[PDB]
């Protein structure tokens, strides 16, 4: 994304960074797996992934 | 007086006359015999940049006619055009039903 | 909605200075914008009633006379209006400036 690279690498986009990397970490990891619950959701999630 | 008053220096397509004109022009311009006069030296001796300022646009609000008979409010309404309007006091309709 | 496309002019409207805007510029820095415009208003027919239809070929500055071309972007029908949507980013990601 050139959104969070637009204004070059600083202290605070690079620490901005490190929290996105945990936060997909946390939730869009094992998606096929997670698509069982989802359910109704079977196409489009994974179109999207 | 001032040196630039009238004085513009727009490149105007100047007249060539004959006559000269150059007799004690020094001494005259430095009395100041005659006013509104600019001396020019060899190195701003030329024509000038050509500037000039545009009017884009003149637009005027144009209003359309509304006509009470082709709007549909009139449905509402039978309009009858009446000549002497001011002639008529009251104007009467009675009703008579039986049930 | 499958249109993904539009027909518009494949060049600027020209506005270029001609002699008679030319005159006016050296004598008193000034231009109009279409002094043709306005000498045929005033000299040649003194009253031409004001009109929308008239002043139609007047108000496009030959923007309607331009040949077309297909334009690629897409649109939506927003209840009547036909709107156009689209990005700029790639143009701005090429050259690593903020969008």
């Amino acid at each position: 994304d050139p959104t969070f690279t637009e204004r070059g690498f600083s202290k605070t986009v690079k620490s901005d960074l490190i929290a996105m990397f945990k936060r997909h970490l946390l939730e869009h990891s094992f998606f096929l797996d997670r698509a069982e619950n989802m359910g109704s959701g079977f196409s489009q999630y994974v179109r999207s992934r | 007086m001032a040196s630039n008053e009238g004085v513009e220096n727009r490149p105007f397509p100047y007249l060539t006359v004959d006559a000269d004109l150059l007799s004690n022009l020094r001494q005259s311009a430095a009395e100041g015999l005659f006013h509104s006069f600019d001396l020019l030296v060899g190195k701003d001796a030329r024509e000038a940049g050509i500037k000039f300022e545009v009017l884009l646009g003149v637009y005027t609000n144009a209003i359309q006619y509304v006509r009470f008979l082709e709007t549909a409010l009139a449905v509402s309404c039978v309009n009858t055009e009446f000549k002497d309007l001011s002639r008529m006091t009251d104007g009467k309709i009675q009703f008579r039903i039986s049930v | 909605e499958a249109d993904n496309q539009i027909m518009g002019p494949s060049s600027y409207a020209s506005f270029v200075v001609r002699g008679e805007n030319l005159v006016t510029a050296v004598s008193y820095g000034r231009v109009m914008r279409t002094f043709e415009h306005f000498m045929a208003r005033i000299v040649d027919s003194p009253e031409k009633a004001g009109s929308t239809k008239s002043d139609l070929p007047a108000v496009a500055a030959g923007v309607e006379d331009q040949p077309r071309v297909p334009i690629s972007a897409a649109v939506i029908k927003l209840g009547n209006h036909a709107v156009a949507v689209e990005s700029l980013q790639k143009m701005y990601n090429d050259t690593q400036s903020p969008y």
